[PDB]
């Protein structure tokens, strides 16, 4: 619990690796000191993994497709290359929308080129060709296509970008190549960096003639929020009660036409920093659209929120802001009532991937509930910085932590809960300890938002207290 | 907004008014969406024949397939032997797609390394990486042994996996006696069940080939049994029981039946159980090799007829009851052990539950897929049922596999309305059970996505979804069932005639209307 | 009208319009029916508080029971035991009746006759159909033991079955040593589980009453199990299965599986195993009998302990994790043999599935009905599951086993909104699901009755059945299932969860509508 | 099967018997001969079954209650005495029916008087009033009640006549007391008969002096029709498109109405001469109304029963009749183009009740079967004169057979389908023969009529050429 027992646990586990993995591995293992703020000091990140070690990362295609691109829900996208990452991508994240699927929505559909062996000789570039054609013919009402590229796409030298533009104009539709191949980068961070510059090169300038909308001064996007479970739904809500004009969701419950109209917005609301940071910043710089983080995860973080975005409008605004929170104050405050002598002094240790790390602290503290570790898959310095502030002191952080060291942290940690993702939930309910999955909610949600704070506490609550838990040891073992 | 005592999650809390009001703002707004008398025109139309016939001359594009690519084949396999950590040379995102994959169908632990090969490797090769990673992933995770395979980024850029292992041994990253079988798996070609045919041959080889000179076939007077690419528990299990009840000496190769399946007691074990490598080792000393999945282990019957020297038997899947029954007969030929008689009463509770149930399945109508062998093994006890199995879709199938369920269908008065397809996904799959509509569907968890656009149709047009086959994400704890011999064929029968059953019940459960059929007793 | 290609049953040929149209005039021509909106009305009625208050005064008047009566409890008994025939002293409608509920249950033969009492007999009494059925009956169907219950006219009337036997082997009509066991077993008293219990203390006593002087307790090194009244053919298979795997010597007190079990190949086995006449005999020198559900095995225990002198431990039902422990406990200490390392592991595979599904079990709210034991080992194991049993029914229950149930629940949270109801029916239920309304039932088919009520006030109001008990009419093969150990423990925790998930995904299903929540993977 | 080889049958069949049960079972056993026609010079029926040998009978309570009673939709029956006979019978029979159940229909449920030892001591007259009330508070919309009594009722001296005729005063309320204790009688047969003699005394003269129904010369009456399935649905579809007007249908989706109305009609046809002869008599003998049996199992039978019906009557219906005929002709024609040669030569052994043994047998033959064999178990000799001309020379008839009987015959005589009960079925699809339930139908039907014959001929085909029955062997024994 103690820094120097913290710091010669880091050791023991290191022991067992060999030289260059343990040297490497050291620099993404640190303990908070709030007498260093710049993780520039302690800890490395956004480097690549180390081989044979068990990662929990993914590729640039999962931060594309997967994450940035899947979503947006009128467009259908070509996971382009051999049948796999189509297939195990298929309705894997819960990116909610509202759609006839198959005919104007088509999210948790996979349309695939499913490479052969003929097609890595001669290369898939007139496959994709066809392709096209036939998507066309098929699915009347899509408004657009996105090209997710696998892995040998760039290996074999396809041409997409050709593809795209010719077919492109040949059917006056928008068609985005996106060069994704899961080899390039480290993680499904530069996917989200890729797919931003599609965004930003192939659909975000359609109408930057156009002068039709109808603006006000009360326009905003939400900006990286993939509404898990409806996390984006329950968000707006709140944004609009407060006399705001959500324009475009990015890209939970999205659409290419929502795309085109952010830049005519007043103010990019980010929620999702480490996805999403790329195209803020390019709408500041070409359109002069300023941009904040925000925090919807818990009451107090949520209400913060509020007030600082209504800050940036007029005193109407402000004041329907005091009138939500005070509407909503109620309603939290029975779910606190109820659940937090349930959870309080329990602690929980995360792993996640870019933001929900550090962005879902403030909610657990609502509970009375201590995050004594957190770590991220794939985040960067500027994430780590964010993280000492909101994380604790002497507590653990681990960057792209590994199987064993995961393992082995939890063992000597010994925490009430841990909140991280499928690959690592059944190992530690076997070890006896309660897990909720923090990418999916556990097929649960909404957790943003205050109608959101609801259900994580409930289901905290589920799960933490659970008779299960008290039965791992049978009663002649002892 | 929400009332503390009952909490509502994502459904039904969005249908409340003020959220409905909310998204009917977005759409109209924002999202410039095509008009609802669009949307249900063009959802009509891809109903139609007219539909299916463009649907149908799909040459390029596939729509939600029904298969995945080698490596998650190899995985499994691997899996399959004692202490060994599945290695998949190449790019890491892959090797997250194949353990999230089985952990959401198994709900376990699924345990495999990468060698994270990246930008710089696709240049110059992938050999640091597997220097290091051999190494990392053996004094880490302290395997007996690392199985390898390939993602397509390693195929394509042609690591020589043969001389980058005897290079990393060479050089001092693994010791030279420690084992590390490889197998090519490309992702191009064919499908996961080509992986595990791959992988399997790769470790025999490993095993084997070098040391075949002491051998003599039969001199353990054991039975070499294959399961190939399974992912039901009770599959394992049940071949195990069946062969024991015989007296019946056997090598499971590949056996992931006790890693699949640990207790929750407060250890997490990332190993248990498992083929081990002196079973390896022995097997050509065994009487023969028995393939309980011949149409994916076509290299893997190869390597054992051409190397070990068995004479492997031309046997079907054991999947209901005349194949279970030439299954055993063939054992009891092979290892000279008579049938005893509870598998003979087995077989007869099996008959008499066929009995019993015959007039809720006669002339049933199914639409099917899955792998080669589950596909087959499943038209053909529907057959015995009196079911009618008019859509069977393979999507890794052959043309000589579809040969030879046409023939098994010509076998019978109750295939006369079957049509075999192979290369066709679900998307074709769904235009045909609208066109041409089923009672049921057998099939994945893929399937509840045309019972949904079914329904939409309207309720008397929609297909029920049967779940059976790989993977099933939807329902819990199904991993755990048994479809292979009598047990395996009386679990079928039962969630057949229940799902028939359920669904009357359902039709007639209308007060005053339909009721007059809601039976008590059926 | 019918197409020949299509034929229609009784659903949906009564649907096409001339059918409808006929039965519209039948009703308004001459069937003088309430309008449809009084109808309405008094079903709207049927479903309030003020009617249940109503409906809870009720005192003479029963309507849609939960139980049978005790010969029927015999019946089944006596089938457990070698080549034994049930034998019901009385009148011959009984037997038809008992013959057809089992048989509908089971989908097997249930063998059972009569002595075909009538109207004379009432006035001189059934000595003469005594003692020319026996002779008949064991003539004809060559049993080895007739075991003799009785209807409730031969109760009413009086007749002395022991003094009826003793003549019928006295004047030649069965040999002396032929065993003729029997018990008196009222239609008027308790149920169909007391009839169980009369039915097998009338068989202990009938063979070792008068033999007690050379017995030992302990000397055959073994433990009696006694089932009482069980239509699941796994709860006998698994225990036997848990006591073998444990080395645990074990003679199981009437044992029916065989008997309804037997396979279809082309002869009818009459009889088929069951406990035979020595387990009887040599019961009293077992180390202690085991009563697998005490709450109906009160007259059973008393004679265990009073005559054998057997400690008869104080256990609940095998059912769920904590009991099933305590029952291999305390059969470990009995015996000296330690729990094994497969029923441990087996243990870790129910919490593992456990921790696997608690998030989609948790606070599902549940009303369910059935016998004593298996009422309460339910309650017991939902609590476990996070579960809230609302509505407890035991309409055969008592006040004593009413307040076990109660101090279950007083020792769990999610006790806390459960109420126990003892000699209440179906219709009591029926309103209880309205007023305070459940997520689901867990009950026998006569549930369905109850489903299609809710569902008639609203989809939304619709409580769905799962079913559990007995007797299921209107699933096939259920029968064959298993509640007891760990093995039942997983086979209801799926069973449970899977219907949450199958009720999801209907109400998810509509498109555009509730399918933003039609996830995939659960 | 030669008559000579079937008389050797049935005495080797006997042998196992006791002297005395041998002496009587000969007399229930006997072989069709076209020279005798009198089944009482052949074989006698309707006599107690011997003790201890497995008789398939029912009591006189399934024959009042569960046959004739339980039917009637909008009355509510009272199983008066212990709790069991009424769950056993509950839902049992398919007795069809349109009705919104618990509320203004009532006959899958369970009404019961729960008897405790109580009741046995002090009687069950004062429990009974008390249910009554109970019974008008919470089902409001019923249209009477009925009392059916389980054995104890009439063995401790109730008065169920007396608490019916006090509580009908009281409440304005039809309440039928039936004397239908299972001791009484020697089979459901005198439950028939009781339950008759109880709508005559209790239902049947409530209008008897009234003049309001508007009568029509084609009005008719469907009696002994239990709707199994929905029979008497497909049966009266014929009847009005022949023209005539089905006032009433007893008792199968049956209202106490219609029953009340049944005196106004012109002609009843009796289905179910077993169980429905003794009110038929009578109507006859009160009312003057003629009544007729009639057979609509089959294409053959229920042709020949229309034109008959349709001869009762003028031109008009006889000339709707060959309307009805011909409209029909070419579906039941492709019905046996379709499924005859796949049942053609097939032999069936039959064993029922009361009406369907003799009744079927056309349907059998239309689709080129054979009837080797019948037998009931209640019926009386009456029944069986008319089995006689409808089985073959040589066939085998069985009264009240016993278990051990059923399965020597089918051992010998080899048939290639059975039709009878659920106490029948399991036995003899474990020796490898294939079974039609042919009193629930199987939870198919209706087989009445034209449409009813569809399934009728789809059903036989489905279970005799099953692929399940050439499987029974396991091919190394
Ligand atoms: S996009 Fe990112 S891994 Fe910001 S790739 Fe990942 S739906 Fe995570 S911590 Mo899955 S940077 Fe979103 C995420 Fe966070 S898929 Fe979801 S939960 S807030
Ligand atoms: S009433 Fe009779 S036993 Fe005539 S008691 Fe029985 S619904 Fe049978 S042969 Mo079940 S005299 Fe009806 C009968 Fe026939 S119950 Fe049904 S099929 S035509
Ligand atoms: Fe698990
Ligand atoms: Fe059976």
């Amino acid at each position: 619990m103690s820094r120097e027992e913290v710091e010669s646990l880091i050791q023991e586990v290191l022991e067992v690796y060999p030289e260059k993995a343990r040297k490497d591995r050291n620099k993404h293992l640190a303990v908070n000191d709030p007498a260093v703020t710049q993780s520039k000091k302690c800890i490395i990140s956004n480097k690549k993994s180390q081989p044979g070690l068990m990662t929990i990362r993914g590729c640039a295609y999962a931060g594309s497709k997967g994450v940035v691109w899947g979503p947006i829900k009128d467009m259908i996208h070509i996971s382009h290359g051999p049948v796999g990452c189509g297939q195990y991508s298929r309705a894997g994240r819960r990116n909610y929308y509202i759609g006839t699927t198959g005919v104007n929505a088509f999210v948790t559909m996979n349309f695939t080129s499913d490479f052969q062996e003929k097609d890595i000789v001669f290369g898939g570039d007139k496959k994709l060709a066809k392709l096209i054609d036939e998507v066309e013919t098929l699915f009347p009402l899509n408004k657009g296509i996105s090209v997710q590229s696998e892995c040998p796409i760039g290996l074999i030298g396809d041409d997409i970008e050709s593809v795209s533009k010719v077919k492109g104009a040949e059917l006056s539709k928008t068609i985005v190549p996106v060069r994704c191949e899961g080899f390039r980068g480290v993680s499904q961070s530069l996917g989200h960096h890729i797919a931003n510059d599609a965004v930003r090169d192939w659909v975000l300038g359609k109408r930057d003639e156009d002068t039709t909308f109808a603006s006000t001064p009360y326009d905003v996007a939400i900006i990286g929020d993939y509404n898990i479970g409806g996390d984006a739904w329950s968000s707006r809500i709140l944004l609009e009660e407060m006399g705001l004009r959500c324009v475009a969701q990015w890209s939970g419950d999205g659409s290419i036409s929502e795309i085109e109209l952010t830049p005519k917005v007043k103010l990019n609301l980010v929620h999702c920093y480490r996805s999403m940071n790329y195209i803020s910043r390019h709408m500041e710089e070409k359109y002069g659209i300023p941009w904040m983080e925000y925090n919807f995860f818990g009451p107090t973080k949520t209400i913060e929120s509020l007030r600082a975005i209504a800050a940036k409008f007029d005193e109407s605004i402000q004041k329907k802001c005091e009138e939500v929170i005070a509407k909503y104050k109620p309603e939290w405050e029975a779910v606190v009532a109820k659940y937090r002598p349930r959870l309080e002094g329990k602690r929980v240790m995360l792993y996640i991937g870019g933001l929900r790390p550090r962005h879902v602290i403030g909610a657990y503290e609502d509970l009375g509930m201590e995050v004594v570790g957190t770590g991220y898959e794939f985040a960067h310095n500027d994430d780590y910085d964010r993280t000492m502030k909101e994380m604790g002191d002497s507590t653990l952080l681990y960057d792209d932590v590994t199987g064993y060291e995961f393992e082995e942290f939890v063992k000597r940690i010994k925490p009430d809960l841990i909140g991280s993702g499928i690959k690592e939930k059944f190992i530690f309910q076997k070890m006896g300890i309660p897990f909720r999955e923090m990418h999916s909610w556990d097929y649960s949600g909404p957790y943003h938002g205050f109608d959101g704070f609801a259900i994580f506490a409930r289901d905290m609550d589920m799960t933490l207290n659970n008779p299960c838990w008290k039965k791992l040891q049978a009663p002649w073992e002892a | 907004s929400q009332q503390v005592d009952k909490i509502k999650a994502s459904y039904p809390l969005f249908l409340d008014q003020d959220y409905k009001d909310m998204l009917a703002k977005k759409r109209d707004g924002f999202e410039e969406k095509y008009p609802q008398d669009k949307i249900d025109e063009v959802f009509q139309w891809t109903t139609t024949k007219e539909y299916q016939e463009l649907n149908f001359q799909r040459e390029a594009l596939t729509v939600n397939p029904a298969k995945a690519c080698q490596p998650l084949g190899a995985v499994l396999c691997a899996l399959g032997f004692e202490k060994t950590m599945p290695y998949v040379h190449g790019s890491q995102g892959c090797v997250a797609y194949y353990r999230s994959y089985f952990n959401r169908h198994f709900r376990e632990p699924v345990s495999c390394v990468s060698d994270s090969m990246t930008e710089d490797a696709a240049v110059f090769g992938g050999q640091q990486n597997m220097k290091d990673g051999l190494q990392n992933c053996k004094a880490t995770y302290k395997p007996d042994m690392i199985a390898v395979s390939t993602t397509c980024m390693a195929e394509v850029i042609g690591d020589d996996l043969n001389a980058f292992i005897n290079n990393s041994k060479k050089e001092g990253f693994i010791p030279d006696e420690f084992p590390v079988p490889f197998a090519h798996t490309p992702a191009f070609v064919g499908s996961h069940v080509t992986g595990w045919d791959n992988m399997f041959e790769g470790i025999a080889r490993y095993f084997t080939l070098k040391s075949m000179d002491d051998k003599v076939v039969g001199s353990n007077k054991k039975i070499n049994i294959v399961p190939g690419f399974e992912t039901y528990l009770g599959n394992f299990r049940v071949i195990k029981r069946m062969l024991s009840e015989m007296g019946v000496g056997y090598s499971l190769l590949s056996d992931p039946e006790e890693v699949l399946d640990t207790p929750a007691d407060g250890q997490f074990r990332m190993y248990a159980g498992g083929t081990t490598q002196e079973e390896m080792k022995d097997a050509p000393n065994a009487l023969n090799t028995v393939l309980l999945q011949p149409w994916h282990l076509e290299k893997t019957k190869k390597f054992v007829e051409g190397t070990w020297k068995h004479e492997v038997p031309k046997l079907n899947i054991p999947m209901g009851l005349d194949w279970t029954d030439e299954f055993l007969m063939k054992v009891s030929e092979i290892s000279g052990q008579p049938i005893p008689a509870s598998l003979t009463k087995e077989r007869g509770r099996l008959v008499d539950m066929m009995t019993d149930s015959h007039t809720w399945l006669h002339g049933k109508r199914f639409a099917l897929w899955g792998d080669p062998d589950f596909v087959m093994g499943l038209v053909k006890f529907l057959l015995e049922l009196g079911c009618e199995p008019v859509h069977i879709l393979c999507h890794n199938g052959n043309k000589r596999w579809k040969k030879a369920v046409d023939a098994i269908l010509a076998a019978s008065p109750y295939g006369k309305n079957a049509t075999v397809y192979i290369g066709k996904d679900l998307w074709h799959l769904r235009s045909l059970v609208f066109t041409d509509k089923p009672d049921f569907m057998i099939g994945n968890s893929y399937g509840k996505f045309i019972q949904r656009d079914t329904l939409h149709k309207g309720k008397e047009f929609e297909v029920p979804l049967i779940r059976i086959g790989f993977p099933i994400f939807d329902r819990h704890h199904l991993h755990r069932s048994t479809t292979l011999g009598y047990e395996g064929a009386m679990q079928i029968l039962t969630t057949l005639v229940n799902s028939i059953l359920e669904r009357l019940d359902e039709e007639t459960r209308g007060m005053q209307a339909t009721d007059y059929n809601h039976d008590l007793v059926r």
